[PDB]
């Protein structure tokens, strides 16, 4: 029995705040920036906002 | 030859321009010199416009703030449920009528509503009628801080209500889907009872 | 020979001691934290008090109706006593009005106790308008009854009790329509503010400036002050009657802003709410 | 012209100031 | 001004403590009434 | 969009040698996604390189510290 949380998935999100919904095993915080979030730090979430740099 | 001088203290002049600038007028104190009356003529226009356009704005800026911005305080020995979603006067009234009926046992279960829209006068009166059984809080389900305010981690269940009369059923279904997503994201073990169109 | 600081300071130290004890309990909890399914009797008593003050039972409805009637009666008693001198002598054994006032104040003290028990947060309850009115109303008469001397004091604050009236009408299931609730709210707030400001002006004008040996006093009746604040709050202005003391003029400066905004934003709304119908 | 990964530009500035004789 | 008289220390103590004493008495009385009523309700509920 | 980006290449004054840089958000985001497909976690590695970040330390030993 191999659950789906181990499958490598990258999700394109337009709204950064929605990144809290991608993973359930982290402490979500609206004030936390997108790069600090666990799903982004793991390469599972990407947004065009980080390209503004 | 400075023979028109009037013995006016600074506080008296402050009071005089308070009376003038508000268009009240008393005549107990007023400017008697020519320069004073010229300045009063100019200040009438200026200060009257400023007072009229400023005082209501300042009052409305100071007065406004969150009204239901507190946090629910759990009480030992008593359980509470959280109700979110389509929160209107009719839906809340029906839920309270069918939830707190005397036909059930003496169940001491508090109800905490979480809604991003401030209730109107009728909803406030309905909440006042159920003073010891119903509490309300303003906030969004998608905001984790609002979910933490109502102490969802200790809530017995979470109930989500849907607008069954929406013009587009798909939009309401999707909004309920993300309400479910947010509440499960905050606490995954919480019980969800939700309507699907 | 003047004994107003006594009645002032009984209520004053009451409110201050209450805030002090509350903050002291909070600081004690804070220091203690830093350095270190049956509901309770407290919880049951709090639920009982909340049920009673919300008129959810017959006794609660009776209590709420009594609160309404006794607030009106206390306001009427203040209106009657306003004609008396600022400081005079009382007997407590020949005047029926004083005994009625004591009965009303004892009832209000019991109601305040019930409200305090039912309050979720004690600190924010202590700063409520009704709580402050009770603080500055009941200890004055309590001290006066033994001192055998009566001072007008801050009895005008009794008018502020009218602000609660609308909420009372919502506890009895009488006010349900939004328009009726809005109309009652506006009328109660407007009348209460008008009467309380008029009473404050009456007190400061009749007593005079404390630092000038009370030589600035103006012989103004309560009706004259009510008319004066009617004239002022509508921006009409006459100059036939006006505040002459420094405290009166400071209060006029603040009330200009406040009451003028309230009048302008309330009177058309009240008129349009009353006038409209089928 | 080289590309470096570093916390600050003052850190990479040492690459241009490196002397073989001084660090022999 | 017949009520005018020297302010005794007991007068000072009563003036500075009658408000708080009355409010504490009201709280105690309301607590006692609530406890009695809750006990009576519990007794009437359990005995049936 | 890339099809709207191709319009800029038809401008006579649009010169790539001078430094006329049309950063295509869709093109770069899809390239980053493909590079993540080649090696997971490379998109965040590339994104953090272009972003100016300070030097922050955390007392407790957590993943955020490293
Ligand atoms: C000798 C006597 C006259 C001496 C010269 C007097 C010049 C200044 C006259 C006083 C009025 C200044 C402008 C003023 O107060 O109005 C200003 C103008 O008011 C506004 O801008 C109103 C904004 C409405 C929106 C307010 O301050
Ligand atoms: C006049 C001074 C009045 C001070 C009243 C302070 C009451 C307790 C405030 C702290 C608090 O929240 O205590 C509450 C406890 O609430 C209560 O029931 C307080 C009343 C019982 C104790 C009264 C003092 C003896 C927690
Ligand atoms: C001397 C007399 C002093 C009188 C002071 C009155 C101050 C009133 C005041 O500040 O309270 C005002 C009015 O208080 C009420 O009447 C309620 C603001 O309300 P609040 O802060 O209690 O609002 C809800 C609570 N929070 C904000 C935490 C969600
Ligand atoms: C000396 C006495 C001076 C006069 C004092 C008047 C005090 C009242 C006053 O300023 O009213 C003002 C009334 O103006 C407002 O902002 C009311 C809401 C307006 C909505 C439009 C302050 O509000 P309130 O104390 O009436 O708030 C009502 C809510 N409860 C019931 C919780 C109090
Ligand atoms: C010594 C003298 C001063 C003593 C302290 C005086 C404090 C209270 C000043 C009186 C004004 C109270 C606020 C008021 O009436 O305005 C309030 C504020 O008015 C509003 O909220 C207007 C709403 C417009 C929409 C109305 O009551
Ligand atoms: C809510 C806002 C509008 C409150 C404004 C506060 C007003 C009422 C205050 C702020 C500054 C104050 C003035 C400051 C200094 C003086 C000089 C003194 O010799 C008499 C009092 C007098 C003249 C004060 C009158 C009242 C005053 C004008
Ligand atoms: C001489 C008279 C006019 C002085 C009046 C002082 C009043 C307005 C001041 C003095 C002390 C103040 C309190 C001190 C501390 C706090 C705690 C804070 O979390 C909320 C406000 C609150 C509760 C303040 C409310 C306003 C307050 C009661
Ligand atoms: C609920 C809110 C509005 C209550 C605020 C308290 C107000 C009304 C109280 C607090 C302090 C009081 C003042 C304190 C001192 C004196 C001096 C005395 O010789 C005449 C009354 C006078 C001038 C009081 C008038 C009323 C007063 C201003
Ligand atoms: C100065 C005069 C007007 C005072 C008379 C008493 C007071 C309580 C007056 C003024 C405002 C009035 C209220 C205005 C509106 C309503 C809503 C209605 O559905 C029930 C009656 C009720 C609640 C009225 C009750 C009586 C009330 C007449
Ligand atoms: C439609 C609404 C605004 C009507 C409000 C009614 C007004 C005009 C009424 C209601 C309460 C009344 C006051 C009640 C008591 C007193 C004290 C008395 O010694 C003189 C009359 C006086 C001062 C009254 C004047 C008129 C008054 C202010
Ligand atoms: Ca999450
Ligand atoms: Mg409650």
């Amino acid at each position: 029995i191999t659950t789906g949380v181990n499958i490598p998935i990258i999700t394109e999100l337009v709204n950064d705040t929605n990144v809290q919904f991608l993973d359930q095993d982290d402490d979500d915080d609206p004030d936390t920036e997108l790069y600090l979030t666990q799903p982004f730090a793991c390469g599972t979430a990407f947004a065009v906002s980080v390209l503004d740099s | 030859n400075f023979q028109n001088n009037q013995a006016l203290t600074y506080w008296e002049c402050v009071y005089l321009l308070m009376v003038t600038m508000s268009t009240v007028g008393y005549g107990d104190v007023y400017a008697k010199t020519t320069l004073g009356r010229l300045f009063m003529v100019f200040f009438i226009l200026g200060g009257l416009a400023m007072f009229a356009s400023y005082v209501p704005e300042i009052i409305e800026l100071i007065g406004n703030r969150k009204k239901y911005g507190g946090s629910y305080s759990a009480v030992s020995g008593r359980k509470h449920i959280v109700v979110c979603g389509h929160i209107t006067l009719e839906s809340v009234s029906n839920f309270l009528k069918d939830f707190l009926h005397k036909d059930r046992d003496d169940v001491n279960v508090e109800i905490v509503f979480l809604h991003n829209i401030s209730p109107n006068l009728e909803l406030e009166a309905l909440f006042k009628r159920h003073f010891t059984q119903v509490e309300f809080y303003q906030g969004s389900v998608l905001n984790p801080h609002d979910l933490a305010r109502v102490k969802i981690e200790s809530a017995d269940a979470c109930l989500i209500l849907a607008n069954k009369y929406c013009a587009d059923p798909d939009a309401e279904d999707a909004s309920n889907i993300m309400r479910v997503i947010s509440i499960k994201n905050y606490h995954p073990k919480i019980r969800i009872i939700t309507q699907m169109l | 020979q003047r004994m107003w600081w006594a009645f002032l300071a009984s209520s004053m130290v009451t409110f201050f001691g209450g805030l002090f004890i509350i903050l002291l309990w909070r600081t004690l909890k804070y220091l203690w934290t830093v350095c270190c399914a049956e509901v309770g009797w407290m919880t049951s008593v709090k639920d009982w008090a909340g049920v009673m003050i919300s008129a959810q039972t017959l006794t609660g409805r009776v209590l709420v109706v009594l609160v309404f009637a006794l607030s009106i009666g206390a306001l009427v008693i203040y209106f009657i006593d306003s004609s008396n001198p600022i400081e005079s002598c009382q007997n407590f054994y020949k005047d029926f009005t004083l005994q009625i006032d004591m009965a009303f104040n004892v009832f209000f003290l019991l109601y305040f106790g019930l409200r305090f028990i039912a309050a979720n947060d004690k600190l924010w309850f202590w700063l409520e308008v009704n709580s402050v009115v009770d603080f500055f109303t009941v200890p004055p008469v309590f001290v006066s009854v033994y001192l055998n001397r009566s001072w007008l004091g801050l009895r005008f604050l009794r008018a502020l009790r009218l602000i609660q009236f609308s909420e009372i009408l919502q506890f009895l299931n009488i006010l349900k329509t939004s328009n009726s609730i809005k109309l009652v709210n506006l009328l109660s707030i407007f009348i209460s503010t008008w009467l309380t400001a008029a009473g404050f002006i009456h007190l400061v004008e009749n007593s005079g400036d404390p630092w000038e040996n009370f030589q600035n006093n103006q012989a103004l009746t309560y009706w004259e002050c009510v008319y004066l604040l009617m004239v002022t709050m509508s921006t009409v202005g006459y100059g036939d009657v006006y505040a002459k003391t420094t405290l009166g003029r400071l209060f006029m400066v603040f009330f200009i802003l406040g009451g003028l905004a309230m009048f302008a934003s309330y009177v058309p709304e009240i008129i349009e709410l009353i006038g409209n119908r089928k | 012209l080289g590309f470096f990964i570093a916390s600050d530009a003052k850190e990479v500035k040492r690459a241009f100031f490196y002397c073989k004789a001084c660090h022999d | 001004r017949h009520c005018a008289r020297p302010l005794s220390p007991r007068d000072l103590a009563m003036i500075y403590l009658l408000g708080p004493a009355s409010f504490l008495a009201s709280l105690v009385a309301c607590l006692a009434l609530g406890s009695a009523l809750t006990a009576c309700r519990a007794r009437r509920r359990r005995r049936q | 969009q890339y099809h709207n980006k191709a319009h800029l290449l038809n401008i006579p004054s649009w010169n790539w040698k001078e430094g006329d840089d049309a950063i295509c958000l869709a093109e770069l985001k899809l390239g980053f996604i493909a590079q993540s497909c080649l090696a997971q976690g490379l998109s965040t590695m590339l994104a953090n390189l272009f972003s100016m970040r300070s030097f922050i330390k955390i007392e407790e030993d957590t993943w955020q510290k490293y």
